[PDB]
């Protein structure tokens, strides 16, 4: 299971360039495909291909100039790049994402290539000194009510180490993904939610950015660096 | 009068038709969604155009009715009428295609056909149909005939009759033809289908084959008034008689 | 020499019935007579869902009571949302002929047999999206009637040469093997407990077996002809079997003989599923007739009847919950009733 | 008031549904048979030309059309419970030996039992009789007599109407003709009509036979679409 | 030939086996239907809101 990406490098103003993201390791037929970093700013959602190709997404600050297609045959998903600004210097993450009742989205992230040239969500927290064995809680809230009608609050924890993509750790705001230690936990009501943490050690220190899935353009926090 | 009985039986036996369609479940086919297509075309005749017709022959031909609806009865009875001939079409090519190759019938026999087979039947309806209503509300002169509502328009008269009765009736000849030569314990079974084929191709040639001849033979050409007046009710009772020939053969309706 | 030995147990065979015959005092009709009844009661289908094109032959909910899967002769295992009707797995099977199905406790497992005498468990939740087949249990000389999940590791099977078989996924291998019937097994059902469990056969019988020893401890036999499926009364101290005699028949465990059977004149036909409700006072049932019965646990009297599939039903199951009833029918339609 | 993740599990249902549209649609081009037959009668080699111990699967074309023939060897004597299963199937394949005259009888049984079946009273079956050469050298080696076992034999009718193969032994056709009518009798005694019966008699090694049972289950097609089009 | 032995054997196993009165094992039944009657979703109505079909 990996996704490696091609394509970047020095671009002048109002050209053209062309991410590939090529997927070897799982049925890449049966997942929606998503996100991009800018170099001192947290993620930031640009589009979404669904399965088959059969439903598209597009931010509104990248609408209208940003396509993708994916090739089933060729196990490969790209994205064309037209009339490139002064401010879309990034570095962008092929994301997967499979939608069924139990699913965990966003649960594998691509390596990034860097390229170079409405629900509100704030996380209050910006800088936290932590001492190690210290039970930490970091909290994100929220605008409106992200508690829906069927029961699901839809609301994601990502982590990111120094140097490494992103991952997965609270989906819906209770359930763990796979792998994560069970010291990681989420809870709260709506329109506060916090992640708590107990017996942290090393190999934890990262940037925490939440999400949310309620609805289109999918909107994330600012981001909280933990610190010693 | 006579006439009074044929919309009591036409109306009676569509809604008995489509009632044992609906409460039998072991009807429920693409054959018999055909012909439930078919008992509501002949129901919408039966209940639109027929009292109409019934209402001018007691007024003595003379219309009751105002000058705005008429040409939308010519509509109405032409839309209606086509619908039927082309649903009898439609049901003998797809009788010869099951009866010669079962096999390759079976093989494609989804429901689709029977959506597309009715789409085509109600497309060609309407399009067969289509000069009537739009040329002739504001132009009265071409749908009326010294105060009566008939197709004066024999331009229309002549061509409608040509793709609506005669391509058709030049299909079904051909089709029941080689369907019965496609026909010669099993041998016992194919003599009752070769002697219902028979009896529902001959009343069907009977029922409608007057009326259109002696149409085109008004164009070509008081008698001719007075034999389409009784024409027009003969053709009327096929739509009678077609849930009667095309159900009862099968034990579940009479069952129903 | 072998004359002896059936005298012996003939004689020994009447003793036994005349010890279980001692302990029957009073009968269970009288001592329910002065019992309010549950009156009337009407349920109509809630969810139907489409999407087989086939016979459906068995199913089982989920333990979420939302999740069901189930089985179909097309060669299609497809597990259902029963809240908003989607489909969250569709798995092609290698045989067509499948004949029963479960859905492990755990909620990342599913069992899957037929004909081909082999046991495919497939593991839902997984890396790379897709339901691949995570093992293929065999060693069965017969037909596989039925499976159920103990836990995540083990898997009970009541196979088609007269015997049940108890297995360990990880070692794919048999560790027990229940050998006390003489006909075909058809039908089976562990416990609340899970300690215990019960099986139906062809010859008319059914066992109470033990899981941890793998001895038959306690026999039923009061059916006239086969007995097609089983259930365990919530209490766990009583059972429900199903025959085609029409006629179901309530039996318990500690007093070891039959309590009730439920049967009326106008059906003369045969019983395919039999399941209970969550406080067991409903007792509900199958037949070949098109539709379904409601039977009173106690009084045996027909409170309800579902006739809603044109073909039989042939597997029917009731929520963890008690919420809903599913059953699944020939016509291809499994519909969901509350 | 909805989710993007119900967006999305709606749209992937809908793939799942198409999915299984497509191969349902494409799943029923191919015709279903179920041969069986009691034993010692050589069902496996009828047909050699064209060609899991619970299941046996037999796949072969004539004339672009797929047919798949499901034979059953790792099943007890009663087979009362697997069998509810083939109803759907196009024509259940019969084959019986009759060079051996001591077990005519239990086939005769094993027939009147599938024939009066509860669950196949919309089946049509397809007879064999194979081994015809055998029953032909028995019947002319004048050893084994038929009185015995059937005393209907000694007196019977000349089958004067019916036409034989040309140039065969009268008595060879009077015996082979008793055997069939035999069946005949067991297969309109219920006189219901739903189905019929298509006898057929088989040699050791008979190159066509795919074709006859193309020829049976066309008829067979035929006679359900002359039922369902209301025109029987 | 043998399995008359296994037989007779199983059977004298299973004869010795505890039992109780009926009419206390019925008596258990109606209490445990009894107790668990307001919990049972399908022999009481519920209304729409709380209903999740
Ligand atoms: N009563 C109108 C019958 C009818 C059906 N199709 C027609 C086409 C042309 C025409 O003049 C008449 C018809």
């Amino acid at each position: 299971v990996q996704l490696v990406e091609s394509g970047g490098g020095l671009v002048q103003p109002g050209g053209s360039r062309k991410l590939s993201c090529s997927a070897s390791g799982f049925a890449f037929s049966s997942f929606g495909m998503h996100v991009r970093q800018a170099p001192e700013k947290g993620l930031e959602w640009v589009a979404y291909i669904s399965s088959g190709s059969g439903t598209i997404y597009y931010a509104d600050t990248v609408k209208g100039r940003f396509t993708i297609s994916r090739d089933d045959p060729k196990n490969t998903l790209f994205l064309q790049m037209t009339s490139l600004r002064s401010e879309d210097t990034a570095m962008y993450y092929c994301v997967r994402s499979i939608y069924y009742y139990g699913s965990s989205p966003f649960d594998f992230w691509g390596q990034g290539t860097t390229l170079t040239v409405d629900i509100v969500m704030t996380q209050a927290t910006s800088s936290v000194p932590v001492t190690p064995g210290e039970s930490v809680s970091i909290s994100c809230r929220s605008s409106k009510s992200l508690l829906h009608s069927n029961g699901n609050t839809y609301l994601y924890w990502f982590l990111q180490r120094p140097g490494q993509s992103p991952q997965l750790l609270i989906y819906r705001m209770s359930n763990l993904a796979s792998g994560v230690p069970d010291r990681f936990s989420g809870s709260g009501s709506g329109t506060a939610f916090t992640l708590t943490i107990s017996r942290l050690e090393a190999e934890d220190v990262g940037v925490y950015y939440c999400m949310q899935h309620l609805e289109y353009p999918l909107t994330f926090g600012a981001g909280t660096k933990l610190e010693l | 009068l006579l006439t009074a009985v044929v919309i009591i039986l036409t109306i009676a036996g569509n809604i008995l038709v489509i009632m044992a369609v609906s409460l039998e479940k072991k009807l429920q086919n693409a054959t018999n969604y055909f012909l439930m297509s078919l008992a509501i075309a002949d129901m919408l005749l039966g209940f639109l155009v027929m009292p109409v017709s019934m209402l001018t022959i007691l007024y003595g031909y003379r219309w009751p009715l105002p000058s705005k609806l008429c040409a939308v009865w010519i509509y109405l009875d032409v839309l209606f009428s086509t619908a039927s001939i082309m649903h009898l079409c439609a049901i003998s090519l797809d009788r010869y295609v099951a009866i010669q190759n079962p096999i390759h019938h079976s093989r494609f026999n989804s429901r689709t056909k029977a959506f597309l087979k009715i789409i085509a039947v109600w497309t060609i309806s309407v399009g067969i149909s289509m000069p009537i209503p739009v040329f002739g509300l504001q132009d009265d002169s071409k749908v009326f005939k010294e105060g009566s509502c008939l197709l004066a328009d024999d331009n229309f008269v002549l061509i409608g009759s040509f793709v609506s009765f005669f391509i058709p009736l030049t299909i079904m000849v051909i089709t029941y033809f080689l369907t019965i030569k496609s026909l010669q314990q099993s041998i016992s079974n194919e003599q009752k289908a070769c002697k219902v084929l028979g009896i529902v191709f001959f009343l069907f040639v009977v029922m409608w084959c007057p009326f259109f001849i002696t149409n085109i033979m008004a164009v070509i050409c008081d008698v001719i008034g007075a034999l389409l007046n009784v024409f027009v009710w003969i053709g009327y009772l096929s739509s009678a008689v077609n849930p009667l020939v095309y159900t009862l053969f099968n034990k579940t309706y009479r069952s129903a | 020499e072998l004359d002896q030995l059936r005298q012996e147990a003939e004689q020994l065979k009447n003793q036994i019935r005349d010890a279980r015959k001692a302990c029957a005092d009073a009968t269970l009709s009288q001592i329910t007579n002065n019992i309010d009844p549950v009156g009337r009661i009407q349920m109509r289908t809630r969810r139907t869902l489409r999407g087989h094109l086939a016979k459906i032959y068995a199913m089982h909910w989920g333990t979420d009571s939302r999740l069901l899967v189930s089985a179909s002769q097309d060669g299609k295992l497809i597990i259902w949302d029963s809240y908003t009707t989607n489909k969250v797995h569709a798995i092609p099977l290698r045989s067509s002929w499948v004949m029963t199905c479960a859905y492990a406790p755990s909620g990342n497992y599913v069992a899957c047999g037929g004909l081909d005498n082999i046991c495919s468990i497939y593991n839902l939740k997984t890396r790379e999206g897709n339901v691949r087949v995570s093992r293929e249990l065999a060693g069965h000389t017969g037909y596989l009637s039925c499976c159920r999940f103990l836990d995540d590791n083990q898997i009970v099977t009541s196979s088609g040469d007269t015997t049940c078989a108890l297995w360990d996924i990880e070692t794919g291998q048999q560790t027990t093997t229940f050998t006390g019937h003489t006909g075909d097994v058809m039908s089976l059902s562990l416990a609340p407990d899970t300690r215990l469990f019960v099986s139906g056969a062809c010859d008319a019988s059914a066992k109470l077996w033990d899981v941890r020893e793998g001895m038959c401890r306690q026999t039923f036999t009061g059916h006239e002809s086969d007995i097609n499926a089983i259930c365990f009364f919530p209490n766990g101290n009583a059972f429900a079997t199903g025959s085609d005699d029409a006629t179901c028949r309530l039996f318990d465990l500690r007093a070891d003989q039959e309590l009730m059977t439920y049967s009326h004149d106008n059906i003369i036909c045969g019983i395919t599923s039999v399941s209970f409700s969550k406080s067991g006072r409903l007792l509900l049932a199958g037949y070949d007739d098109f539709n379904c019965n409601v039977w009173d646990a106690l009084k045996a009297d027909r409170a309800g009847v579902l006739a809603g599939h044109d073909n039989r039903v042939s597997c029917l199951g009731v929520t963890d919950d008690g919420m809903a009833v599913a059953t699944g029918s020939w016509d291809s339609f499994l519909k969901i009733w509350n | 008031t909805v989710s993007a993740e119900d967006k999305a599990a709606a749209e992937r249902s809908k793939m799942i549904d198409k999915n299984l549209r497509e191969d349902g649609e494409k799943a029923r081009r191919t015709l279903r048979l179920l041969l069986l037959g009691a034993d010692n009668s050589g069902k496996s080699t009828i047909v050699k030309q064209m060609r899991t111990s619970g299941i046996f699967e037999t796949k072969f074309q004539v004339d672009k059309v797929n047919f798949h023939m499901f034979d059953v060897g790792g099943q007890r004597d009663e087979r009362r419970k697997w069998i509810q299963c083939f109803n759907d199937v196009t024509a259940i394949i019969f084959v019986v030996d009759s060079s051996d005259y001591n077990r005519l009888q239990e086939a005769l049984n094993d027939f009147k039992s599938i024939w009066n079946n509860r669950w196949l009273r919309t089946i049509s079956v397809i007879l064999f009789l194979n081994k015809q050469d055998l029953l032909a050298e028995k019947v002319l080696a004048g050893k084994s007599k038929i009185e015995d076992y059937f005393p209907e034999f000694a007196r019977y009718t000349t089958p004067e109407d019916a036409t034989p193969e040309p140039g065969e032994d009268p008595r060879v056709t009077r015996a082979k003709y008793f055997i069939r009518k035999e069946f005949v009798d067991i297969s309109t005694a219920s006189g219901d009509g739903r189905h019929i019966c298509y006898p057929h008699f088989t040699c050791a090694v008979d190159t066509e036979n795919a074709r006859r049972i193309f020829n049976d289950c066309k008829d067979i097609i035929l006679q359900m679409n002359l039922r369902e089009y209301n025109l029987v | 030939i043998a399995q008359a032995r296994k037989l007779v054997e199983q059977l004298k196993m299973e004869a010795n086996i505890d039992r109780i009165k009926v009419s206390k094992a019925a008596a258990d039944l109606m209490a445990y239907c009894e107790a668990h009657a307001k919990e049972d979703p399908l022999l009481t109505p519920v209304p729409a809101s709380e209903n999740p079909f």
